RNA sequence: UGGUUCGUGGAGCCAUGGGGGAAUCUGGGCGGACCACCGCCUAAGGCUAAGUACUCCGGGUGACCGAUAGCGCACCAGUAC
RNA sequence: GAGCUAGCCCUGGCCAGGGUGAAGCUGGGGUGAGACCCAGUGGAGGCCCGAACCGGUGGGGGAUGCAAACCCCUCGGAUGA
RNA sequence: GAAUGCCGGCAUGAGUAACGAUAAAGAGGGUGAGAAUCCCUCUCGCCGUAAGCCCAAGGGUUCCUACGCAAUGGUCGUCAGCGUAGGGUUAGGCGGGACCUAAGGUGAAGCCGAAAGGCGUAGCCGAAGGGCAGCCGGUUAAUAUUCCGGCCCUUCCCGCAGGUGCGAUGGGGGGACGCUCUAGGCUAGGGGGACCGGAGCCAUGGACGAGCCCGGCCAGAAGCGCAGGGUGGGAGGUAGGCAAAUCCGCCUCCCAACAAGCUCUGCGUGGUGGGGAAGCCCGGGUGACAACCCCCCGAAGCCAGGGAGCCAAGAAAAGCCUCUAAGCACAACCUGCGGGAACCCGUACCGCAAACCGACACAGGUGGGCGGGUGCAAGAGCACUCAGGCGCGCGGGAGAACCCUCGCCAAGGAACUCUGCAAGUUGGCCCCGUAACUUCGGGAGAAGGGGUGCUCCCUGGGGUGAUGAGCCCCGGGGAGCCGCAGUGAACAGGCUCUGGCGACUGUUUACCAAAAACACAGCUCUCUGCGAACUCGUAAGAGGAGGUAUAGGGAGCGACGCUUGCCCGGUGCCGGAAGGUCAAGGGGAGGGGUGCAAGCCCCGAACCGAAGCCCCGGUGAACGGCGGCCGUAACUAUAACGGUCCUAAGGUAGCGAAAUUCCUUGUCGGGUAAGUUCCGACCUGCACGAAAAGCGUAACGACCGGAGCGCUGUCUCGGCGAGGG
RNA sequence: CGAUGUCGGCUCGUCGCAUCCUGGGGCUGAAGAAGGUCCCAAGGGUUGGGCUGUUCGCCCAUUAAAGCGGCACGCGAGCUG
RNA sequence: UGGGAGAGGGUGGUGGAAUUCCCGGAGUAGCGGUGAAAUGCGCAGAUACCGGGAGGAACGCCGAUGGCGAAGGCAGCCAC
RNA sequence: CCGAGGGUAGGGCCCGUGACUGGGGCGAAGUCGUAACAAGGUAGCUGUACCGGAAGGUGCGGCUGGAU
RNA sequence: AAAUG
RNA sequence: GCGGGGUGGAGCAGCCUGGUAGCUCGUCGGGCUCAUAACCCGAAGGUCGUCGGUUCAAAUCCGGCCCCCGCAACCA
């Protein structure tokens, strides 16, 4: 059966992108909130 | 004058569909086309603002001259008549000694190869265009400028007419399709006679595929829903309204005037529409 | 309408969205409706250190914990997953 | 968060084969002229039988399963919403 | 010591379930400490519109080589998608970018919003759309249209010659389009051949044969030829294409019009360049100087922007062509030749799967192309099979019960059971033949019969060719042969009668309901005159709609047929410059506080004062409602009539123990040996009823009842046999 | 109530006696045959079908007779639904 | 051949009287209706009277015991 | 080969029959109305249409077989 | 106005 | 289980708020008619379902019983 996960590169770069995140002051507290806390990756990887 | 089929599919009994007589040309004028964007019913913001719309078939907008005081007194041969999928009359292809093409609506009775023209002086000839004050009291007319040079507004629907019936001032007085009165400027220009294809209300359409082509979505009762989604919704089994029918929004939708009214235009209205 | 202890209360005072709209000291505001007396202070321009607040950072010290505790992590952790 | 699901918009792609035989057109008959009748050509349709493809009617099995919805037989639509 | 407590650890169940499809295995020979599992060979089975091959998405070194087996692999393991190390991805022409735009996103201008921010023309981004120059062959353990060989091609820069008013982000043309059917001519591909090439083979009773088996092509510049696409030529006038303009458009004249010509492709040929088997011998070598031809079938693909028909009326920008403007004409553009230049990213491998999405090497899910041969009417169906790929990563024994899946049965044939659930029967093509009823299409494949294989003789027609032969495609008649059975295996409807419901194909509770529910054309009401009504948003702004009452929103009913009665008292809506009511405000009679006072401050009647409400009316396809008790006919029984209280007004037509009937298995009739269900009637309708529509209706239904025939392991009633456990 | 699965049917039984048959009797308004009522007696037997979800019941065709009841209205870690 | 009559028929166009409804002026205690009343209407300003507008239907006198058509039927006026 | 006939299947016409139902026919003195023959007390009738316990009433149009 | 025998 | 009702012969007022029973038809008597109905003028008839209680006094207010309709009987 057709499950959740459907991977598309172009998708999950357009909307979890760092450009994406940037746009909005939602987004750009995403970040913000990952920085502090340190995570190793403040985006979603995707080799493009 | 409408066609209709042997009953060979069930569907296919009651269809009936126009005979295109009087369609001269099979397909447009390149230079007065453009792309219709299809809404979907859906706004700017995204959100439908019009339920069930959307689906039909693709069209290509075709430009129409709403202001033939544009080009006054230069004028035109009618050069062919042909089918516009975004309304319901027929258009005339013109073309203009002056070399420019343009369209216009097909008034009833209008035929391929006259002189059309437009001016304070021109002719009462089913075709002509002409400011409201210069027209005979009486004679139909379509393609009326509501207020002056903002574009034909009145009586553009197949087969629709305006009949003069009076004048007053500046103004003159017009009985329009739904049988209103109104006070209109004598300066709006509008075109003699009566739009083209009247039989378009005669049309079966046959089944619900003929909905959709044109780009009805299907429209689904308030009594059949439930209570977050229609006043009328809910109840065990089937259910009568137990209440005034109401739109979806709450608002009655029995004989509930909706016009607001201190609309300045009511001064310029006569008599509210008839029937 | 809001602030003040003040929830329309006798409800001023400070601030103000709408309306009407003065004065230049013999001008003007306040002393809890309002009046008089007697007093206080000069609105509608602006700047001003120190005393106060916090602890990512450095140090000192604990009748603070001692690897299920103590920061989630004494160890390659905001990692594996 | 619409990479599942629901709707819409832009742009591309797919639907073996077979059967039925609408209108129209040509001829002939007919009539004052017509309607109309018959044979032929014609190839319409949310038409029929039926793969792919999209479904999930009935039964059985599976029930710590191959599987957090599957497998077998059977069954519906299959040029159209 | 407990909180179905938290964390961790070790037991129990238990050597039990299970080892992930029942497509299947055996033997021999290698290596190794070790082998059913690794490798080589022979034999056997499995898919073959794939379980084969090529892309795209996703995955990220899994590809190849060497060396290894602790763990990973549902067992083992020398093996591997695992561990270690090395190696491996080559492009002006394939794809993407330095070109274009679509939805949409962004957004100079501009508009909006407490802040954050939201809109918005031009512009810009945005592709699997448009546009754009490469085909075949070889080679590596691994890459190739990328390296190599042969034959082609594009753009840019410079130089040169020839030609011309050159020049653009501005004008115009073109690009430029739907669904169904479809002509002609080719190619892909396929079949045959006594013709050409070939290593061989004679078996086991026959065959030295016109015998068997293998193979008999691919690409190709200019030119040529066949087949199609596209476009008329000149002159004059011109006010339109937001400047100009010879271009375009419009008008007039002249010549040409299925043509011809000019122009672009597609196929064939083409200098020339490669490929080239079975078999035998150890991926290579031979075969071989390999041959490379003829006939038939033939596309959904190519010519292509072909043609016809129809209604729902079928993208934009750029490249390309032309037109002119500043400018500039020592230039610049175009055509041709020569010499130079040509950058970034992707190329491995998997890719219907063990490498992707499902926690797993998971019986599930994943878009596009090719997909061969024979036969069965045909076909991507079924069966067998080529090339090619696998036997699904535990086996070996035994031959109990029991479950799963499959096969058979005496006599009976629904007695089973809630129900024929299920399993049988029927089954494809041909010809005869086919009822009520109907909306004239239908019902209808109704039903129900007969034929069907092979051989000999005779004979019609079509295609190809040429008109014949050859090959191919359709048939017709006569005489005969065999078997239980001739669509001899596999794929392939049981049928009929009568009700309820819904018109109909369609849609839904992904994941227990596919229905009688939603939708649907069609009917009716009602709203809206444009900056519409309505909707989203505070607004701006959009949608409605680049629509205009034959249009648009809202509500109910749901083809069509025949119809839809009475009540407007209450509620809702519509109408109603009177009156009554009514807040702010106006108004200020009249009072009060205080000051010596001028004055300051507060209370405050009548009267003037919108919508709304009361009040008068209208309105049912607007919300809703549509009586009781009593008497009476020359038998009885029942009341056509009458009496009386009440209502706003008292249920009309049609139907009715119904999807509705409590009493109920109402009563009568049918059908049955027997019928609480079904069917037809009756009517005292507990409690149908006319657009939450009423009564019907041909056709349709994996809907829900009742009946019959056919056939059956459903059953009396069980028995045997097969395979996986 | 941190679960005692609820009607009916199939399958499989087993028990009780207030016995329907069969056996042994008393009385009889018992002539015989055949019955009526009561006593003893539970060893064995107690059919098939129609309708309804039915238990019950009604009906058809038989029968020696077509008995009533208990075992969670026996029995769902056995099934049907 | 030449003439005559006629509501014979079909299409298009056109005239006034009257009825109802709306707007304006003026005006007030009833109008309307029957055998006689009542329902209805009317101070929220009706009837009656004046001016203006919209819309449909039928064609007074002429006209008749008349004319035309096969029949049903055909009547303002102009034309084809 | 034909063939009496027998079997199977589906049609056609006729006769009888059937819960129930529709009107109709007649049948000394049932009930309720009074529509027609007088201008029947609303002139009659007719075709058609809607409505009514019943005869009948009304609408449109036609006839005189209508009197004064 | 106004029925029936 | 809950609600309403019973009164001349029939169908209803009066009951709430005690003192007085009324409306229509019918029946009876007499009128008009040839006669009947219709119509006109008169007239009679009801101790309020029953029983008990309160009160000076009960159709009337309160209790018990009979009958008459009407509503409810749901989750299992
Ligand atoms: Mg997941
Ligand atoms: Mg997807
Ligand atoms: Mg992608
Ligand atoms: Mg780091
Ligand atoms: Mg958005
Ligand atoms: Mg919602
Ligand atoms: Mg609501
Ligand atoms: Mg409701
Ligand atoms: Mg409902
Ligand atoms: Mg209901
Ligand atoms: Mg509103
Ligand atoms: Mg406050
Ligand atoms: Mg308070
Ligand atoms: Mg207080
Ligand atoms: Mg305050
Ligand atoms: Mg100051
Ligand atoms: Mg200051
Ligand atoms: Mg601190
Ligand atoms: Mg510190
Ligand atoms: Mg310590
Ligand atoms: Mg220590
Ligand atoms: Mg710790
Ligand atoms: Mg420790
Ligand atoms: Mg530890
Ligand atoms: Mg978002
Ligand atoms: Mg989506
Ligand atoms: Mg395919
Ligand atoms: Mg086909
Ligand atoms: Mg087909
Ligand atoms: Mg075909
Ligand atoms: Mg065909
Ligand atoms: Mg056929
Ligand atoms: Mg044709
Ligand atoms: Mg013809
Ligand atoms: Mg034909
Ligand atoms: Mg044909
Ligand atoms: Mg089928
Ligand atoms: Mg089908
Ligand atoms: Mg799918
Ligand atoms: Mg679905
Ligand atoms: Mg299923
Ligand atoms: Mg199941
Ligand atoms: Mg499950
Ligand atoms: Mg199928
Ligand atoms: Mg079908
Ligand atoms: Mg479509
Ligand atoms: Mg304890
Ligand atoms: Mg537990
Ligand atoms: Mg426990
Ligand atoms: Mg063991
Ligand atoms: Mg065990
Ligand atoms: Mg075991
Ligand atoms: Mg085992
Ligand atoms: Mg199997
Ligand atoms: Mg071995
Ligand atoms: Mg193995
Ligand atoms: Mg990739
Ligand atoms: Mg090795
Ligand atoms: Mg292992
Ligand atoms: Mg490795
Ligand atoms: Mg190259
Ligand atoms: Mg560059
Ligand atoms: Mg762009
Ligand atoms: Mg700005
Ligand atoms: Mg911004
Ligand atoms: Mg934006
Ligand atoms: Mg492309
Ligand atoms: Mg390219
Ligand atoms: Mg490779
Ligand atoms: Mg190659
Ligand atoms: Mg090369
Ligand atoms: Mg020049
Ligand atoms: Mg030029
Ligand atoms: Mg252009
Ligand atoms: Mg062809
Ligand atoms: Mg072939
Ligand atoms: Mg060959
Ligand atoms: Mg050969
Ligand atoms: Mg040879
Ligand atoms: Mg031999
Ligand atoms: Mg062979
Ligand atoms: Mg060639
Ligand atoms: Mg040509
Ligand atoms: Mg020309
Ligand atoms: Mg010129
Ligand atoms: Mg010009
Ligand atoms: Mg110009
Ligand atoms: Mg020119
Ligand atoms: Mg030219
Ligand atoms: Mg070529
Ligand atoms: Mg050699
Ligand atoms: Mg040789
Ligand atoms: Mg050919
Ligand atoms: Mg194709
Ligand atoms: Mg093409
Ligand atoms: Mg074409
Ligand atoms: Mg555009
Ligand atoms: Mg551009
Ligand atoms: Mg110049
Ligand atoms: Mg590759
Ligand atoms: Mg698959
Ligand atoms: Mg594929
Ligand atoms: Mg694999
Ligand atoms: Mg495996
Ligand atoms: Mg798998
Ligand atoms: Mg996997
Ligand atoms: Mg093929
Ligand atoms: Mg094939
Ligand atoms: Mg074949
Ligand atoms: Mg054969
Ligand atoms: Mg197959
Ligand atoms: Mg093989
Ligand atoms: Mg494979
Ligand atoms: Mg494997
Ligand atoms: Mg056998
Ligand atoms: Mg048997
Ligand atoms: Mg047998
Ligand atoms: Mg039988
Ligand atoms: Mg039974
Ligand atoms: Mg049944
Ligand atoms: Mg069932
Ligand atoms: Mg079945
Ligand atoms: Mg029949
Ligand atoms: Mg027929
Ligand atoms: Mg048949
Ligand atoms: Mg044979
Ligand atoms: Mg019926
Ligand atoms: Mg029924
Ligand atoms: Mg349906
Ligand atoms: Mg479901
Ligand atoms: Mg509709
Ligand atoms: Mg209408
Ligand atoms: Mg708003
Ligand atoms: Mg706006
Ligand atoms: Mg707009
Ligand atoms: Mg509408
Ligand atoms: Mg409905
Ligand atoms: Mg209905
Ligand atoms: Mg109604
Ligand atoms: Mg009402
Ligand atoms: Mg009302
Ligand atoms: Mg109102
Ligand atoms: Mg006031
Ligand atoms: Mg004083
Ligand atoms: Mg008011
Ligand atoms: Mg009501
Ligand atoms: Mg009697
Ligand atoms: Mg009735
Ligand atoms: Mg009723
Ligand atoms: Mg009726
Ligand atoms: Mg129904
Ligand atoms: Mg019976
Ligand atoms: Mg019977
Ligand atoms: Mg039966
Ligand atoms: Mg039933
Ligand atoms: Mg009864
Ligand atoms: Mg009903
Ligand atoms: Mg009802
Ligand atoms: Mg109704
Ligand atoms: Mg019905
Ligand atoms: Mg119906
Ligand atoms: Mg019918
Ligand atoms: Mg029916
Ligand atoms: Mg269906
Ligand atoms: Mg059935
Ligand atoms: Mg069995
Ligand atoms: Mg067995
Ligand atoms: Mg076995
Ligand atoms: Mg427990
Ligand atoms: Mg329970
Ligand atoms: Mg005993
Ligand atoms: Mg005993
Ligand atoms: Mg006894
Ligand atoms: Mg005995
Ligand atoms: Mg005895
Ligand atoms: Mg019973
Ligand atoms: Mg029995
Ligand atoms: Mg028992
Ligand atoms: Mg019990
Ligand atoms: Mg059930
Ligand atoms: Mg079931
Ligand atoms: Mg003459
Ligand atoms: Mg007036
Ligand atoms: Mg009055
Ligand atoms: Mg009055
Ligand atoms: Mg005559
Ligand atoms: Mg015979
Ligand atoms: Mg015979
Ligand atoms: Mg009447
Ligand atoms: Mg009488
Ligand atoms: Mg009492
Ligand atoms: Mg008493």
């Amino acid at each position: 059966m057709k499950r959740t996960w459907q991977p598309n590169r172009r998708k999950r770069a357009k909307t979890h992108g760092f450009r994406a995140r940037m746009r909005t002051p939602g987004g750009r507290k995403v970040l913000k909130r990952r920085r502090q806390k340190g995570r190793w990756r403040l985006t979603p990887a995707v080799r493009k | 004058a409408v066609k209709k089929f042997k009953p060979y599919t069930p569907s296919r009994r009651f269809m009936t569909v126009a005979d295109f007589s009087e369609i001269t040309k099979t397909e447009p004028e390149k230079s007065l086309v453009k792309p219709l964007k299809k809404t979907g019913g859906r706004n700017n913001q995204g959100r439908i603002t019009v339920r069930f719309r959307g689906g039909g078939h693709k069209r290509l907008y075709r430009i129409i001259d709403f202001k033939r005081w544009d080009k006054v007194g230069i004028p035109a041969k009618v050069a062919a008549i042909e089918y516009d999928p975004n309304r319901s009359a027929r258009i005339a292809l013109l073309h203009y000694v002056d070399g420019e093409k343009r369209y216009i609506i097909a008034p009833d009775g209008l035929q391929v190869g006259q002189q059309v023209v437009a001016g304070p002086d021109a002719p009462i000839q089913v075709g002509n265009a002409l400011p409201l004050r210069f027209i005979p009291v009486g004679t139909v007319v379509h393609a009326v400028e509501l207020e002056p040079k903002k574009g034909a507004k009145l009586a553009r629907a197949a087969g629709t007419s305006a009949q003069i019936q009076g004048r007053e001032g500046d103004y003159v007085i017009l009985r329009l399709p739904s049988g209103e009165l109104r006070k209109v400027h004598g300066e709006c220009y509008a075109t003699v006679g009566a739009v083209g294809n009247a039989d378009h209300k005669n049309i079966v359409l046959g089944k619900a595929g003929r909905s959709r082509w044109l780009g009805r979505r299907p429209h689904v009762r308030g009594a059949a829903m439930n209570p977050v989604d229609h006043p009328h919704g809910g109840g065990e089994g089937r259910a009568p309204r137990g209440r005034p029918p109401a739109s979806p929004w709450g608002w009655q939708t029995k004989g509930l005037k909706t016009r607001k009214r201190r609309k300045p235009s009511s001064r310029f209205i006569i008599a509210r529409r008839k029937k």
